[PDB]
């Protein structure tokens, strides 16, 4: 999957069609900043990589109030990373929180006491694994219901409206708009995760190469039980002891290299190489 | 007072002796729901006027609430805080050498006990050797519905004296009922009630409490007659449809058009195996997909999959008439089960002008 | 319900049972006798099967809580068949028609 | 700097000027003074519709407490209405704390999965209402009191573990005496439930009492009623948003507060499309302030220009000429489309009453179904409406002389400007049915017609039903394979118009990846799909088609359409 590295070269097709697209989707701006404005959020949902977009909204509009990107594509947000940035940002407290909940209560009591203060959402991909939890939406749509908050989410998974229930259809305030951009994913897919037995074995002692060979010979040809599996290794001289054999076994065991979990295909290819 | 309760009481008190004397170190009492526990040797320690602490299992919780509210009573009847129950031992050895308390038997009452086994390991053991330990004249008395056979520890401990307090009768029963007569009207009258309602309810119902509140509840309609102008067939005939009514609840005391559909689906789902599935939909001859095709084939309209079907699945998932069975983080495999009765689902399929029986392939 | 259980073991040998095969078969006892006096209902029956399981003389296998009601829940009971015809012996006022059911 | 692996980022630096310019001020006002009216008046109709139930909780309480001076607990059915609960809650402290007692501490089962946090959420609510364990909560209540009972409400019991429930109820059993308590529950579904929840050990500590909450059909009837049918505001609504409004609240929830948020889109679209939408003597005073462009946008009406098709030669030019007089008798229009409003509610209303006692209810129940298939089309013109007089003229005198008692009412309540001589007649009052059934048949022809067919009544209407929909009831799945098949109506390219399911080679590559899938078997081999997609873009560069395959693969696994298997390798199921 390095290959992917060099795959970027490739052209797009058609891109006078998607730079009307883009213009006729632009004027929408001002709309959408009127609804927020007046307590609503807004999902965008459509085929297409749609952070172009949002992220023009924002370089465009949202260059002189504040406002917070969380883009959940990345495997590693939680919601209690959002709450403790919002808290040490946003609110500039540093003082640690015993429990989540807790928490809320103070963001909601301190955003109910200070009607001064608006705050902006541009969530990507809400659909994120990490964010599917019921209590990640209920926290979401509780910190929504607030007049002082605005809320700009994005859709890309087919099953998103069993997320949200009747309360909590209630507590978003939902208005949806259809804006299919055609882009491709690549950001999207680039932090997602879907060589090394080489490199390994590059530096490892030649017996043990040769006794690796040995074994997935035998798992090609066809698990080895131990006592043949000495026997073997007897035969080719490569073994002098059992317990060093179970030292070279342990020693690809601390690898995490009796079955092989390597994939037959590879193993024909990497015995040629 | 107490009625039909004198063996019991007499044993007790030959138990206890004098107060100076010393006592069984643990009674268990175990018995029926209706048995009067409670009241039997609540009403004995009122009389003889015995230093003890009542204490229920179910409101201390926790060790600590108990030990602290056992101290705090036992200092009362004479702030205190404990942690440990070798501290609390120490405590009450502290606290037990008041001259109030230097020659007589301290008794500590604990009711609903069944709990008891399931807050520590040794509390248990320790409260049954409690007299060892304390070496005080100590004496601790268990109330429980559940037979001794099931709180004996794995490694045994010290057997506690065993009593069992006996059931009630219909003559125990009538007297007890008898005896809180209104004074309103004779005492025959209410007599010959007792009667007429043992007579109609002692098969199913023989909690003394139940039985009591039915009378209190009924009483007013039987009274009525009389009032209105000693007639024992008139009351009867006049009375007994009432008592029909009245027994046919002994213990007991609109969706919207879419959630219909997806209700008798679901049932279907849950109690039709798959491979029928085709054979009573297909024209020719569980998951969320299948759900969603039964669903299309029963409805005679197209329905477009709006959030809003979805909305109702999830609402319907809440009102816990639909199991979630799966992870809750999938979401794009979730597995339903239904928990629907079945008459309540033939009268929503008659609401609906929908046949179900035709489809449910168990009862063909 | 305590007979029905008993029929049930002896009939199906060392196997669990739930609440609906004995009802259903405490229906067809009361239904096989032509007019006695025992018609009851389902909830009645059911109060009654939870007091004897909080008695604890019944106890449930593998315990899990709402993917399956108290309905559908595999029982077993903690008896035996003579210590139940000795109780029966010594039961007061026992009905004639139960006793000849329990002997059949 | 929006790229990077933390996912956490956060930046540091008028309401009409959005809306963009005077008519866009006027019209925001008007906006905004609207809807702070409905709002204000939703608010009153709910606070009104909950008193004969409000007395009956206040009365039973009283009653409860009074032995004090067994727990007292009331049930009440709330229905699926899980929308509503909140709003009716709030109403319903705010007479407790009124009237019985200032301790009202609701609870939520989402906050409570175990016991302590219960006691602790109890208690501190009660602290500000003026370990923890009861007898602190009965100090607390001793040293506030030194008799005031303390009020209680289970909002979701559905979602509540059994266990906390039978442990707090046996616990307060044994308090009574220290301290008095009462439950509310709420239950959303049918009674029943609460012998399935509660063991009768614990169930027989209890004195349970059954109440029971209003329809949500009834509380629709009267809202519809207060609010559209009434002459109180002038904006109106066109049948096809009334059909999906009604279908969307009787198919899926049952709950006004969607109906509320709709009808608020509506006005908001209806005051952003419409520059005329500015426009009783508000009106008549803004037609003064009139500009040219705006003279040149009314001119420009449909309905407008059919009304000036209507008129003379003569007349046409000096409408199409003059200003003044096109201010003048656009102001008539006006004034003659508000007494069209008037009469016409008057006359459905009266209808309504005729129809309400009608067995078999051939036109319906209700107002809002009678209401939209008079809206559909013209009532006289369809046999049903024979029928329906063929079955007024079967009534007997004394139900007939009810019903007109009944529409008497109706008149000299809200019947005062026209036709008192109609009710001079029924008190008059075969024949003389006969002759009452075609006055009826009279009034219905003169004054039951379309608002379509006067002029300038897109002034007071909206007609974008379908952006409605789209914006409320949104099909994703439905948009997104409109996308994949047929990708022409988004591109407007002629290459992609061949047929519908054959294969457009020169479709993007998503497109035809998800077509090739389709096609194939329910488990799709990797390499066997890669070789199709070769050779169909086919019609160095093995390694970007390559290329291109994985981007699509990818692609189509994020969006759900993949989910991958073991059982055989480079496999996926649908
Ligand atoms: N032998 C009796 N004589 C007089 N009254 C009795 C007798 N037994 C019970 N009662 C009355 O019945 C009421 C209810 O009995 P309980 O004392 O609750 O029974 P119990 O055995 O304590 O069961 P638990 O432990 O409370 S579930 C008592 O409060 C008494 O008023
Ligand atoms: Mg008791």
């Amino acid at each position: 999957q390095t290959l992917r590295n060099l795959l970027s070269k490739v052209s797009p097709s058609f891109s006078a069609e998607l730079k009307q697209l883009n213009q006729q989707y632009e004027k929408l701006f001002h709309k959408w900043m009127l609804q927020l404005h007046l307590g609503f959020n807004i999902v965008l949902y459509g085929l297409g990589s749609k952070r172009d977009l949002l992220e023009r909204f924002r370089t465009t509009m949202l260059q002189d109030s504040i406002h917070v990107v969380i883009n959940g594509f990345f495997p590693g947000i939680s919601v209690k990373s959002v709450l403790n940035s919002i808290t040490e940002e946003v609110l500039d407290h540093m003082g640690t929180f015993r429990s989540i909940l807790d928490q809320l209560d103070w963001i909601v009591n301190k955003f109910k006491e200070d009607s001064s203060l608006e705050l902006f959402l541009l969530i990507h991909n809400l659909d994120s694994q990490m964010l599917r939890g019921e209590k990640s939406q209920q926290i979401i749509g509780q910190l929504s219901s607030l007049h002082n908050i605005y809320l700009i989410a994005s859709i890309d998974h087919l099953n998103a409206p069993l997320m949200w229930d009747h309360a909590k259809q209630s507590l978003f305030n939902w208005l949806w708009y259809e804006t299919t951009t055609y882009s491709p994913y690549t950001e999207e897919t680039s932090y997602e995760n879907s060589s090394s037995l080489t490199h390994v074995l590059r530096s490892l002692t030649p017996n043990a190469r040769g006794i690796f060979r040995l074994l997935i010979k035998y798992q090609l040809d066809n698990g080895l039980s131990f006592q043949d599996f000495y026997q073997q290794c007897r035969e080719a001289f490569l073994v002098n002891s059992d317990l060093t054999l179970r030292a070279q076994l342990t020693e690809f065991r601390d690898h995490k290299l009796l079955l092989i979990p390597v994939d037959n295909g590879t193993l024909t290819d990497f015995l040629e190489k | 007072v107490v009625l039909c309760r004198e063996s019991q009481v007499s044993i007790l008190q030959s138990l206890f002796g004098e107060r100076h004397h010393f006592s069984f170190p643990s009674i268990f009492i175990y018995g029926h729901t209706a048995s009067g526990k409670t009241y039997v040797t609540q009403t004995l320690l009122k009389t003889l006027e015995l230093p003890h602490v009542f204490v229920n299992c179910v409101e201390c919780f926790t060790l600590r609430l108990l030990l602290e509210q056992i101290l705090n009573k036992l200092n009362h009847l004479s702030e205190i805080t404990c942690e440990t129950f070798n501290d609390f031992v120490r405590l009450f050895k502290q606290v037990t050498t008041a001259e109030n308390l230097k020659d007589q038997t301290v008794y500590i009452v604990l009711d609903k006990a069944e709990y008891l086994r399931d807050m520590e390991a040794n509390l248990l053991p320790g409260f049954l050797r409690l007299q060892e330990l304390a070496d005080r004249n100590v004496t601790v008395l268990f109330l429980s519905e559940i037979v001794w056979e099931k709180f004996r520890p794995n490694t045994g401990c010290f057997e506690p004296f065993v009593l069992y307090f006996p059931d009630y009768s219909i003559g125990n029963l009538q007297k007890i009922l008898s005896h809180d007569h209104p004074p309103e009207y004779s005492a025959d009258f209410y007599a010959a009630y007792i009667n007429i309602l043992l007579g109609v309810f002692y098969t199913v119902c023989r909690d003394l409490k139940e039985l009591r509140h039915l009378a209190v509840l009924n009483f007013p309609k039987y009274c009525e007659p009389v009032v209105k102008g000693r007639d024992t067939r008139k009351l009867w005939r006049n009375i007994e449809p009432h008592l029909k009514k009245a027994m046919q609840t002994v213990y007991l005391r609109e969706l919207p058009y879419y959630s219909k559909f997806i209700l008798i689906a679901a049932y279907l789902a849950s109690y039709n195996p798959a491979r029928t599935d085709k054979r009573f939909f297909l024209k020719h001859h569980f998951p969320l997909d299948r759900l969603l095709a039964i669903l299309y084939s029963i409805v005679d309209s197209r329905v477009a999959p709006t959030a809003n079907i979805f909305s109702q699945i999830t609402s319907l998932v809440t009102l816990q008439l639909l199991t979630l069975v799966g992870h809750d983080d999938q979401l794009d495999g979730p597995k339903y089960k239904c928990t629907v009765s079945l008459d309540f689902i033939r009268a929503i399929a008659r609401t609906v002008n929908f046949d179900i029986i035709k489809y449910l392939y168990d009862f063909l | 319900l305590i007979i029905a259980m008993k029929h049930l073991n002896d009939i199906y040998e060392e196997e669990p049972f739930n609440f609906q095969m004995v009802y259903n078969e405490f229906q067809k006892f009361v239904q096989r006798k032509a007019h006695s006096v025992y018609n009851f209902e389902k909830p009645v029956v059911m109060k009654a099967f939870e007091h004897l399981q909080q008695l604890e003389l019944i106890k449930p296998m593998e315990r899990t809580s709402g993917n399956s009601q108290r309905e559908y829940q595999l029982m077993k009971l903690l008896l035996d068949n003579t210590q139940i015809m000795n109780a029966l012996q010594k039961y007061p006022n026992c009905p004639t028609d139960v006793r000849q059911w329990a002997t059949s | 700097t929006s790229s990077m692996s933390k996912g956490c980022f956060v930046f540091k630096p008028p309401i009409e000027d959005y809306f963009n310019p005077e008519d866009s001020k006027l019209r925001f006002e008007t906006y905004q003074l609207i809807w702070q009216q409905m709002k204000s008046e939703n608010e009153r109709l709910q606070e009104e519709l909950n008193k004969n139930l409000f007395d009956n909780l206040i009365e039973f309480l009283q009653k409860s407490h009074s032995g004090f001076q067994e727990i007292p607990t009331a049930a009440l059915v709330l229905g699926v209405n899980v929308t509503d609960h909140d709003l009716t809650f709030g109403s319903l402290t705010e007479a407790l704390q009124n009237n019985v007692t200032p301790y009202v501490v609701s609870l939520q089962a989402k906050d409570c999965p175990d016991m302590k946090h219960f006691l602790q959420k109890l208690i501190s609510q009660l602290m500000d209402c003026c370990h923890y364990s009861m007898d602190s909560l009965s100090s607390w209540y001793m040293t506030v009191t030194q008799s005031p009972p303390v009020v209680v409400i289970l909002k979701d019991m559905e979602s509540f573990a059994t266990k906390v429930l039978q442990d707090f109820i046996i616990i307060s059993s044994q308090h009574l005496h220290e301290f008095p308590l009462i439950l509310i529950f709420g239950i959303a579904t049918s009674p029943i439930i609460i012998h399935r929840l509660l063991p009768h050990a614990v169930s027989s500590l209890l004195c349970i009492e059954l109440f029971q909450s209003l329809s949500c059909k009834e509380h629709l009837t009267t809202v519809l009623d207060k609010l559209l049918l009434t002459t109180q505001f002038p904006f109106k609504i066109n049948e096809k948003v009334l059909q999906v409004l009604t279908n969307i609240f009787l198919y899926h929830d049952f709950s006004v507060q969607n109906f509320i948020k709709g009808l608020q889109l509506s006005l908001l679209e209806h005051f952003y499309s419409q520059p005329l939408s500015v426009l009783l003597p508000e009106a008549k005073r803004r037609i003064n302030f009139l500009s040219n462009n705006q003279c040149e946008n009314i001119r420009r009406l449909p309905s407008f220009r059919r009304y000036v098709e209507k008129q003379a030669s003569e007349k046409q030019v000096a409408l199409l000429t003059n200003e003044r007089y096109l201010k003048e008798e656009t102001q008539l229009l006006l004034e003659n489309l508000h007494v069209y409003h008037m009469n016409y509610f008057l006359v459905l209303r009266c209808l309504h009453k005729f129809t309400s006692s009608l067995p078999k209810y051939p036109l319906g129940r209700q107002i809002r179904e009678l209401y939209c298939t008079c809206l559909e089309k013209n009532i006289w013109d369809s046999e049903e409406y024979a029928s329906v007089l063929q079955l007024l003229r079967m009534l007997a005198k004394d139900e007939l002389m009810t019903i007109l008692e009944k529409c008497f009412k109706v008149f000299k309540s809200y019947c005062e400007n026209h036709l008192g001589s109609t009710a001079k007649r029924i008190e008059e009052f075969e024949v003389l049915r006969e002759n009452v059934v075609n006055f009826i048949d009279c009034l219905v022809r003169e004054y039951l017609l379309p608002p379509e067919t006067q002029p300038l009544h897109e002034v007071v209407y909206f007609s974008a039903a379908h952006a409605l929909r789209e914006h409320l009831n949104a099909a994703p799945r439905i948009a997104l394979h409109t996308a994949l098949n047929n990708p022409y109506y988004y591109l407007k390219n002629e290459a992609l118009k061949s047929e519908e399911g054959c294969i457009p080679n020169i479709a993007p590559d998503i497109c035809i990846a998800y077509k090739l899938h389709l096609e194939c078997s329910r488990l799709i081999n990797l390499v066997d799909w890669s070789e199709a997609f070769a050779t169909v873009v086919t019609a160095e560069m093995n390694e970007i088609i390559h290329a291109r395959f994985i981007r699509a693969v990818s692609e189509l696994e994020l969006l759900g359409f993949i989910k991958p298997t073991k059982q055989k390798t480079d496999h996926v199921a649908r």
